[PDB]
RNA sequence: UGCGAAAGCAGUGAAGACAAGUGGCUUGUCGUUCGUUAAAAUGGCCUCGUCAAACGGUGGAGAGAGUCGCUAGGUGAUCGUCAGAUCUGCCUAGUCUCUAUACAGCGUGUUUAAUUGACAUGGGUUGAUGCGUA
């Protein structure tokens, strides 16, 4: 791996807290400084840098990088063949970009690539290039409607232009705009057939010799990705159903790959003889983020050779110009053919104008092997960050999460949402709570169901066996506002404590005589008020519980599971009403405990039954977090401190898109700010991994940490046996 | 890519008095044969060694039944009073029978014609006779003379020990299974006396005070014995000399006991007890002797046994009643040229360097509703749901998969009068049960929402809706009055 | 199986339950049947439990429970809760037997400390039979 | 970190015994014992002894006197045993043990040869240590530990003359430099305000704490890290903490130099020669439920004001999430001045209390979250307004809108204004169930009943409500039910609460039939209104016309 | 959209361009813009091995047949003024008796427990006009 932040050699290109739009846009395998000599790649970035990097051996002390001279464009992609090189660029009323092709040379002085400016197209709706980079088709949009044109970009062998009313059917010009909306296109290497996949779902292979079309109808929803094979006899196609189909274009026979756990937004054949297929899965279950799983697979048995995935969190709302992809309709997991500009404008105004800049997540650490579990929608991504690659993926609920590709009207469902999972402190059990949502338009559309599950596994394997599941924990139609594992004293850490929003508690623990995870204790007050500002703490003796309901931080025993009352009444304070709704009751050691509400942040000793220190939270968390997210905001240690974690929305000369993160650790009951650090991007989650460090998750999901004749003959023989 | 995950059956939360694995295993003892003997079946024992036969003592005849066909194979008729006890030796080679004249006749097993010897014991009826479990040449016979005896079967004229010291009607022997000097006898004055045989033998070494007159005493472990008499059995540690469990879960007196160990069962060891009231019950001596299953027969059950720990075949449970009859319940267990041509198909690669293995293990066969859902035939999934002999949780689970997965209206578009009647005909029964009533609710809700005009036109389902309304009225009456009982239980807090 | 293959959810043989099993924490009346019931509940006798409560004359039920001992009235409630949990068509003539023994032995089972725990089969039976009321209210509406 | 404090030789026995503990007594010949009685013969007494043990059978005890050795005494049959002398100064602190456990010739001067528990038993002489002023016996792997004001420290086991540790530990002549409750450490209780527990396996200090109060004589009990300490100039005996399965309540250890508190159990009644009263009745150190009782060793409370995330380039706040105000500056000197400003000449006015407190809390007078406050200060100023002066309009309306009132709420029934009591229901966030119940059952048939039912049903748990509304008369619930029948939802469920708390049997007939008639009509109309809420082709021959 | 609990409480436009129908008019649309916190083109998901027989755990409304045997009901035909008859009235539910737990589901690769056995996993010709047991 060649990390950007591991050297100043190209971290000077981007380190900025706001201006980080700079992106790598092409990778070539040769060398553009000198030809004919390859173990090293040349990366083209979207501004004009041409960085020659080495990946064989150790990374050098200086790259071979240049920066081409340009006009104000933005470097869409580069094209490479025998000798010649072209490059594509974008321009500037109707909002559509314009494309422009240049050619590159290098010979005279070794910093400058002379461009040559072949061709220009002044409005482009859509563009695609052949798999060898020998031709590119595009749309032009000159007026009554659009028009499609193919150009060849390394020689003047083919160019043609024609209106897509001559492509389109005559029966479709009385139909919806889904039946006329080209959402993907493709070309072959000879320029003889061009595939146009619309948004209604059908594909149309026009023959570029004379414009006669052949229709291929399989996709019941929109088409998102197409490619031709190298010989032009097979057509990869992919859309909203997570089925990579490949069309045998002689007799029109599909071969299906049906459950790809992500919708296909790009597919192309890769090898010389077409042995691998590279695909991109957009993973549309969480709409809070656009997270793409990259995947190649070999064509032989269609097994995923080398799938590639980052960490997959699910934020509270959408983040930064994150658009769910197009479809035939508008639903909760896509946006329609029209509503894309509407919802990017609405989400931009929700970022600028609105109040709830709340983009935090829940993440756990397995206390055995320290890998972190990102709860996805109805699933978990187990990901270990010592080598930053996903262990595996596991669906945990009984949804249609995998047994059906979801399309137009049935995209309007959503899976059970994994809202809580926590490990028991011995690492041998995983407690999980998720909310089954019902579908609409029937009698039971109003009542969610709540499911709590207890899973176990031995340490060798990578999936979790269910042991039992309680449905309707705490009664019917009530949530669990906070679950808590036990400290290692009450059942050798095989106990759990679940809190309602009616102030009720339940104690669930493992017994062996009845080999299951069952219910021991209960405390049920039925008020007629409800509030999701519930929090919990447990004393490491396994003795007293700290039930932080709204305004009511009660103290419960663990003998009889009721309110802490001593007959001598020696100021046995069993109640700390604070000023507002509390959201963190985090105990650090057995002595004291740090509480945080939406206004302030207190510390309270219990071998000295009163308050000790205070800090403000009102100018930082006013209402900018949901009532219940401060515990995944801030955390503690078992011994040596706690960590506040605040967020500043950086503003112009009205607040703007970008943020900065200010983290501050105090040690041992709020005494001294021994750590004050600022990172470039909004931060979502911090936690204590179990070797006295604290790890955090960014909003561009980067995990971070805060912590303490002979040799001549030999070389010639190894070069001849190479 | 992935394998398509199966359709999960709909398991609703569990209910009390469910099937424990122990009662599952015991409940599959079926096909209860009855045999009408002539008189009350006093005693029944099993062959030990190849334990495949059991000797049943009716009056004046001992019948060895076999455990492959459950009929009498051999019979012993030549007694002169009522025969009382019949037991096989530890090796199974010979059989002792105590008589009502005090004449312990030992035959050989599997030959009723050779009386091997005949002990003239005491003048009163000898009632319990059994060989040593560790030794093979001493025989314990206790009589209505309040004295048990250890005879040597070489010297059958005088007993090698004469265990006196009792006060009323000794009826039971046992031996302690590790220490072979220790004889635990039991009499009608409680008082499980037990004797070390190295000593004098006229005085027990200690006495275990059962209150009621004991009827049986067995030994479970080397260290704990179980004595039954009166309404209860009491278990006794011999070392600590101490009663440490008791069960009195019967109505009438416990007649007899026995015990199995390490046989093929979820229950590791089992103590079954027979108690004069129809009931024979099994207790699990690992989780503190709790009852786990029980049978009820048509009289006072006077003696019971089960086939021993190494039966290796047809596993039997027999109970002989005092009515004169007997009940048995069992659990049951091309050419050379062509082969030389097609030889190596049995190989599996012992000497082979690499071994590849990608043959997928063939799963369960998908049912009709599951494969219709997997092919997205939703109306056909409903048609396949409402076939006659279908399981009720299977109909429930396909209703749940149609409801959650897709859209009930989509599954319910092309219907009419004859193709809606199976749905509502199931909804009549399915609105009863609590596991199904909410799904039946929103299913019938959307079907009346889609088919309102057929309730005008077709009169074949008008009265179907009427009788559905009556069943909803019934179950909402029960679902309100149960809330009333919940309130008057909340008042009693 | 593949390494990019997501692990499918399967329940296996996991136990599913609810949040309501709290299983842990001179003659002049009638000639009734109450010695039948007491020596049925001392044992665990389904046959003559069924012959002592297929009878549904309400006053014989009443003075049967009155003549019944308080020490096995609670286990009578346990057997009754189990069987109306199993057979839902038995909730008619058998919640008579439960609305009497709550009434007749009033002090004993309000002195017993955990009625919810030792009768959580009855808690779960009534809570399940009565939590689905508003749905069939909407249905018959 | 104190414990439950009150009360102001075989050492593991109980009462019902003759004499299980013998000790030397002050201003007598030598010694005595106690009862709950046996003989106390001459075991070669009449010396300068002060300390006492026995040989752990109560049949062969020892009168450990200044003889340099000892004999076996006679208090079980009368028959003596044989003796021997090793050292020759004073055996006045002898600790005789069981069968070869820990016995050695430790007289007064660090000359302990190894030996065993018999008359002539002996072994190799381990007198090469320091003349330690703190030489004692412990039972972790049975040993003797010796720390010296010649400064030194050492540890040697009485099993194989097994010297395990030796260094220099400069402990001073403190009050009690005695081994801890589990004995792994040595708590050196310093004289005036201090006690340090030092790790007695490597001569290293583990916790040097201060003391809470005055204390002279302490004894570490059978606890985790706990001792009991009594004062010099007083009979005050408390317990402090820094057998573990069923705690040790009485007669586990004893050392006490208060006012004659000898043989100190919890019930330390049967003293040695005193025969006086007793004291505290606690157990040993429990797990974590003693923490709120023993909240001592620091009584230095003060007022914590609201601090901040401290200012270092804090002008770069970057769109602070507050409404319009940017920084609330805390003027606590001005708030302490507002206390003296409220203590001024507005005895029945509103110009020198009301607008003063509304100016030191600047808002729209019905809104919170403009907080710059302290609850002790607010309690004091609430008392300075409930003193010489509840007619105030601003301060006593804007701060019962405050979550920190601290039980100043008792006369909220005793004052009876319309609007002040309605606000006292719907805003005062501490208002107990006794006076809520009395205002619930002091009906004048008004809507304050409804608003007080909402508060009692949203604020308190049902068991705490029902055990308190046990404590009511019958005619208040009778006029309550007669109100509910004659002249509503929280009232319905509070009727359910009242009926559940009223008991089971002792009620009346026509009142119950009245509630029955009423409740059945309520059920029928609830059924029909829920029903309302849930309730919201071609022929072969026709004949029509066509236009002309 | 905002706020909140899972209930609910408040609040919902203008320009530009194009097409169609009748330079104008009228409507509809927008891979055009500003502001507000604001359904459809006959079109659906792969193979890699099936079958039979056991075994271990998990649930079960049990899967099904009887006995006019009890117990509670619900209801019908004809007659008969009703009383009451003939169908030895029918059905439901509970009970009583039974059986391979018959029922369903998950596994048995290594697991807390639990698996073995068949088969050339081809090609060819019929097999649908050759069937009555209604």
């Amino acid at each position: 791996t060649l990390k950007f932040a591991n050297n100043s050699l190209l971290s000077g290109i981007f380190l900025q807290e706001e201006e980080n739009n700079e992106s790598i846009v092409k990778i070539l395998l040769g060398d553009i400084t000198v030809p004919q000599q390859a173990h090293l790649i040349t990366v083209f970035t979207n501004n004009g840098h041409v960085i020659v990097l080495n990946y064989k051996g150790k990374l050098v002390e200086s790259p071979k990088h240049f920066k081409i001279s340009l006009a104000d464009e933005k470097l869409a992609n580069v094209f490479h063949s025998e000798g010649n090189y072209r490059i594509l660029t974008t321009f500037k009323h109707n909002s559509l970009q314009s494309y422009r092709l240049y050619a590159l040379t290098f010979d005279d002085a070794k910093k400058q690539f002379e461009v040559a400016h072949q061709a220009e197209w002044h409005n482009v709706i859509l563009s695609n290039i052949s798999s060898n980079g020998k031709l590119l088709a595009h749309m032009c949009k000159d007026v009554e409607h659009k028009s499609i044109s193919v150009v060849s970009l390394f020689d003047d062998s083919v160019n043609l232009s024609f209106p897509l009313g001559s492509i389109l059917s005559s029966q479709t010009q009385s139909l919806s705009y889904n039946t006329r909306y080209v959402s993907s296109m493709a070309i072959d290497n000879m320029g003889q057939q061009l595939a146009v996949g619309f948004a209604s779902g059908v594909i149309s292979i026009v023959s570029l010799a004379d414009l006669q079309i052949r229709l291929l109808k399989w996709h019941i929803d929109s088409v998102l990705s197409l490619s031709f094979s190298h010989d032009g006899s097979y057509l990869l196609s992919g859309g909203w159903e997570k089925v990579m189909s490949l069309w045998q274009l002689e007799t029109n026979s599909q071969q299906f790959l049906p459950r790809l756990n992500g919708i296909i937004i790009d597919c192309q054949v890769l090898g010389p003889q077409g042995n691998y297929y590279s695909l991109i899965l957009q993973m549309t279950e969480n709409n809070s983020n656009s997270d793409y799983q990259f995947l190649l697979l070999n064509a032989s048995d269609l097994t995923s050779k080398l799938s590639i995935n980052g960490p997959l969190p699910v934020f509270n709302s959408t983040i930064k110009h994150i658009q769910q992809p197009i479809s035939a309709m508008n639903t909760k997991n896509s946006n329609s053919i029209t509503s894309l500009n509407h919802s990017k404008k609405k989400q931009s105004r929700k970022l600028i104008k609105s109040r709830r800049q709340d983009f935090t997540t829940n993440v756990e650490i397995n206390p055995i092997n320290k890998n972190l579990y990102f709860p996805h929608i109805s699933a978990v991504q187990i990901f270990d960050f010592y080598k930053n690659e996903q262990v595996n993926y596991q669906y945990l609920t009984s949804g249609v999460n995998n047994s059906m590709g979801k399309v137009r009207f049935e995209l309007n469902l959503q899976d059970p949402i994994i809202t809580d999972l926590k490990f028991t402190k011995d690492g041998q059990w995983m407690i999980t709570y998720e909310i089954e949502y019902p579908p609409n338009d029937l009698l039971s559309s109003k009542d969610l169901t709540h499911i709590l599950k207890f899973w176990t596994k031995n340490d060798n394997e990578t999936n979790w066996n269910l042991k039992t599941k309680v449905i309707n924990p705490h009664g019917i139609s009530v949530p669990i506002t906070k679950i808590l594992p036990s400290p290692r004293s009450v059942n050798n850490s095989q106990g759990c404590l679940t809190a309602d929003n009616n102030g009720g508690l339940k104690f669930w623990s493992f017994d062996s005589h009845e080999s299951n995870w069952c219910l021991k204790k209960i405390s049920l007050p039925n008020f007629n008020h409800f509030s999701n500002s519930v929090s919990l703490a447990w004393s490491q003796d396994g003795s007293l519980i700290f039930h932080g309901f709204d305004d009511k931080l009660q103290i419960l025993d663990f003998d009889t599971f009721k309110k802490f009352e001593s007959l001598e009444n020696t100021k046995t304070v069993s109640e700390f009403t604070l000023d507002s709704e509390i959201q963190t009751v985090k105990l650090i050691n057995d002595t004291n405990l740090i509480v945080a509400t939406r206004t302030t942040l207190n510390a309270i000793n219990l071998l000295r039954g009163q308050v000790i220190n205070s800090f403000d939270l009102y100018p930082f968390v006013n209402g900018v977090y949901k009532n219940g997210h401060m515990d995944r905001l801030i955390t503690c240690d078992e011994r040596t401190g706690n960590i506040a974690l605040v967020i500043n929305q950086q503003l112009t000369d009205v607040p703007t898109i970008n943020y900065k993160s200010r983290i501050i650790i105090f040690d041992s009951d709020l005494s001294t700010k021994l750590g004050n650090f600022t990172h470039h991007e909004y931060i979502s989650w911090i936690g204590w991994n179990y070797d006295t460090d604290f790890i955090f998750l960014d909003i561009e999901s980067t995990l971070g940490v805060v912590g303490t004749n002979s040799d001549i003959f030999a070389e010639q023989l190894h070069k001849l046996s190479s | 890519s992935t394998a398509r995950p199966r359709i999960i059956t709909s398991k609703a939360p569990l209910l009390p008095q469910q099937t424990t694995p122990e009662q599952r295993y015991w409940r599959q003892y079926t096909s209860a044969q009855l045999v009408k003997e002539h008189n009350s079946v006093t005693h029944i024992s099993f062959n030990p060694q190849h334990p495949h036969d059991f000797a049943v003592t009716s009056s004046t005849r001992v019948q060895i039944f076999s455990s492959r066909t459950r009929q009498v194979i051999k019979t012993f008729s030549r007694f002169k009073d009522v025969v009382y006890s019949a037991s096989f030796r530890s090796d199974g080679k010979l059989l002792c029978a105590g008589d009502a004249t005090g004449l312990v006749s030992v035959y050989d097993s599997y030959n009723p014609r050779t009386i091997l010897l005949s002990i003239n014991a005491s003048t009163h009826p000898t009632h319990v006779t059994k060989f040593h479990t560790q030794d093979n040449k001493i025989l314990a016979t206790a009589s209505d003379d309040r004295v048990t005896r250890l005879w040597d079967i070489s010297n059958a004229y005088e007993p090698q020990l004469e265990l006196t010291g009792a006060t009323d009607y000794v009826r039971t022997l046992s031996f302690i299974p590790a220490a072979p000097h220790l004889v635990a006898t039991g009499s009608y004055d409680g008082l499980i006396r037990l004797y070390d045989t190295r000593s004098s033998g006229s005085t027990p070494i200690y006495s275990l005070n059962h209150d009621q007159p004991v009827e049986n005493v067995i030994a479970v472990s080397p260290t704990q014995i179980v004595s039954c008499g009166g309404n209860n059995f009491k278990v006794w540690d011999l070392t600590s000399n101490k009663k440490l469990y008791e069960r009195g879960n019967f109505n009438k007196a416990v007649t007899c006991l026995d015990y199995v160990e390490n046989f093929d069962s979820p229950m590791q060891s089992a103590l079954i007890a027979s108690s004069l009231d129809g009931h024979v019950k099994v207790f699990d001596p690992l989780d503190n002797f709790q009852v786990k299953f029980g049978w009820k027969f048509s009289g006072p059950v006077l003696s019971c046994a089960v086939s021993p720990s190494t039966a290796q075949g047809n596993r039997h449970l027999v109970a002989g009643l005092s009515s004169g009859l007997l009940a048995i319940r069992t659990k049951k267990k091309k050419s050379n040229n062509f082969q030389r041509m097609m030889r190596g198909s049995e190989y599996q690669g012992d000497q082979e360097h690499i071994i590849h293995n990608d043959k997928v293990r063939s799963q369960r066969r998908m049912r009709a509703f599951e494969r219709n859902i997997n092919q997205f035939k939703w109306s056909e999934a409903l048609d396949n749901a409402f076939v006659p002999g279908m399981a009720k949780e299977l109909t429930l689970t396909v209703l749940q998969e149609l409801r959650k997965r897709g859209k009930v209206r989509v599954a319910l578009y092309g219907r009419d009068e004859s193709t809606l009647e199976p749905l509502l005909n199931w909804c009549l029964k399915g609105i009863e049960d609590v596991r199904s009533a909410s799904i039946v609710a929103d299913w019938v809700a959307v079907v009346l929402e889609l088919y309102g005009n057929t309730l005008e036109s077709s009169p074949v389902l008008q009265e179907l809706m009427i009788d559905l309304k009556t069943k909803v009225r019934h179950e909402i009456h029960k679902s309100k009055e149960a809330q009333r009982i919940e309130g008057m239980l909340q008042l009693l807090t | 199986k593949d390494l990019a293959s997501a692990t499918n959810y399967v329940e296996g043989n996991a136990r599913v339950t609810s949040g309501d099993n709290f299983k842990h924490v001179t003659a002049t009346t009638t000639g009734t049947v109450t010695v039948i019931l007491s020596q049925a509940l001392q044992s665990n006798d389904h046959s003559l439990l069924e012959t002592v409560l297929n009878n549904r004359d309400e006053r014989v039920i009443r003075d049967t429970i009155f003549r019944l001992k308080p020490a096995l009235a609670v286990i009578l409630l346990e057997r009754l809760a189990e069987r109306i949990a199993r057979q839902t068509h038995r909730q008619g003539p058998l919640n008579v037997w439960v609305k009497w023994c709550l009434i007749i032995h009033g002090g004993y089972l309000v002195s017993i400390p955990n009625l919810m725990s030792t009768l959580s089969s009855l808690h779960s039976t009534l809570k399940r039979r009565s939590d689905l009321l508003p749905r069939l209210l909407a249905l018959d509406a | 970190d104190y414990v439950q404090v009150a009360d102001g030789l075989m050492v593991n026995k109980g009462n019902y015994t003759l004499n299980v503990i013998t000790k030397a007594l002050e201003d007598t010949t030598d010694t005595s014992n106690d009862h709950l009685d046996n003989k106390a013969y001459t075991g070669s007494d009449e010396f300068l002894s002060q300390y006492k043990i026995k040989a752990k059978a109560k049949v062969m005890s020892i009168k450990i006197d200044t003889k340099n050795s000892l004999v076996i005494a006679i208090l079980q049959n009368g028959l003596i045993e044989i003796f021997d002398f090793k050292l020759t100064l004073l055996h006045s602190f002898d600790i005789s043990y069981d069968n070869l456990k820990y016995a050695k010739w430790f007289t007064e001067n660090g000359t302990e040869y190894v030996f065993v528990l018999c008359p002539l038993q002996d072994d190799k002489v381990c007198y090469k240590l320091l003349e330690l002023t703190d030489c004692g016996s412990g039972e972790s792997s049975p040993i003797k530990e010796l720390s010296s004001t010649i400064i030194e420290g050492f540890s040697f086991e009485n099993s194989k003359l097994c010297y395990q540790f030796g260094k220099l530990y400069k402990l001073n002549q403190g009050k009690i430099y005695i081994y801890s409750l589990p004995h792994c450490q040595l708590q050196q209780v310093i004289e005036f305000p201090m006690v340090d527990k030092l790790s007695p396996g490597d001569d290293l200090i583990s916790f040097q704490p201060v003391s809470v109060n005055r204390v002279l004589l302490t004894v570490n009990n059978v606890i985790y890290l706990l001792d009991l300490l009594h004062c010099s100039t007083l009979s005050q005996r408390e317990l402090t903490h820094v057998v573990i399965n069923s705690e040790k309540s009485h007669n586990s250890k004893t050392i006490a130099i208060g006012i004659s508190t000898k043989n100190g159990p919890n019930p330390t009644s049967s003293l040695e020669i005193i025969n006086i009263d007793v004291g505290t009745n606690t157990l040993k150190d429990s797990l974590g439920k003693s923490f709120q009782v023993g909240n001592n060793d620091s009584s230095v409370i003060l007022k914590p004001l609201f601090d901040d995330k401290d200012i270092n380039d804090k002008r770069v706040k970057c769109n602070d999430v507050s409404g319009d105000s940017s920084v609330p500056v805390l003027h606590c000197n001005e708030v302490i001045e507002k206390l003296s400003a409220l203590q001024d000449n507005d005895i029945t006015s509103f110009d020198d209390i009301f607008f003063k407190e509304l100016k030191i809390k600047e808002e729209h007078y019905t809104e919170k979250d403009r907080y710059i406050s302290d609850p002790g200060f607010l309690n004091k100023v609430l008392d300075l307004i409930f003193g010489k002066f509840p007619k105030t309009l601003t301060f006593l309306l804007t701060h019962p809108l405050f979550p920190l009132s601290r039980t100043r709420n008792l006369l909220s029934l005793l004052r009876d204004q319309p609007r002040l009591f309605k606000q006292a229901i719907v805003t005062c966030p501490n208002l107990p169930l006794n006076e809520l119940l009395e205002e619930l059952f002091s009906i004048r048939n008004r809507e304050l009943l409804l608003d007080i039912s909402f508060r009692i049903l949203q604020d308190f748990t049902r068991d705490s409500i029902k055990q308190e509304m046990k404590k009511l008369s019958k005619l208040d619930v009778q006029n309550f039910i007669e109100f509910i029948t004659s002249g509503s939802t929280q009232l319905f469920q509070l009727l359910s609460l009242v009926l559940d708390s009223i008991g089971l049997f002792s009620l009346e007939g026509a009142l119950l039939e009245n509630l029955t008639l009423y409740i059945d009509k309520q059920v029928e109309i609830a059924e029909r209104n829920t029903e309302l809420w849930n309730l919201i082709a071609l022929p072969t021959y026709t004949m029509e016309y066509l236009d002309i």
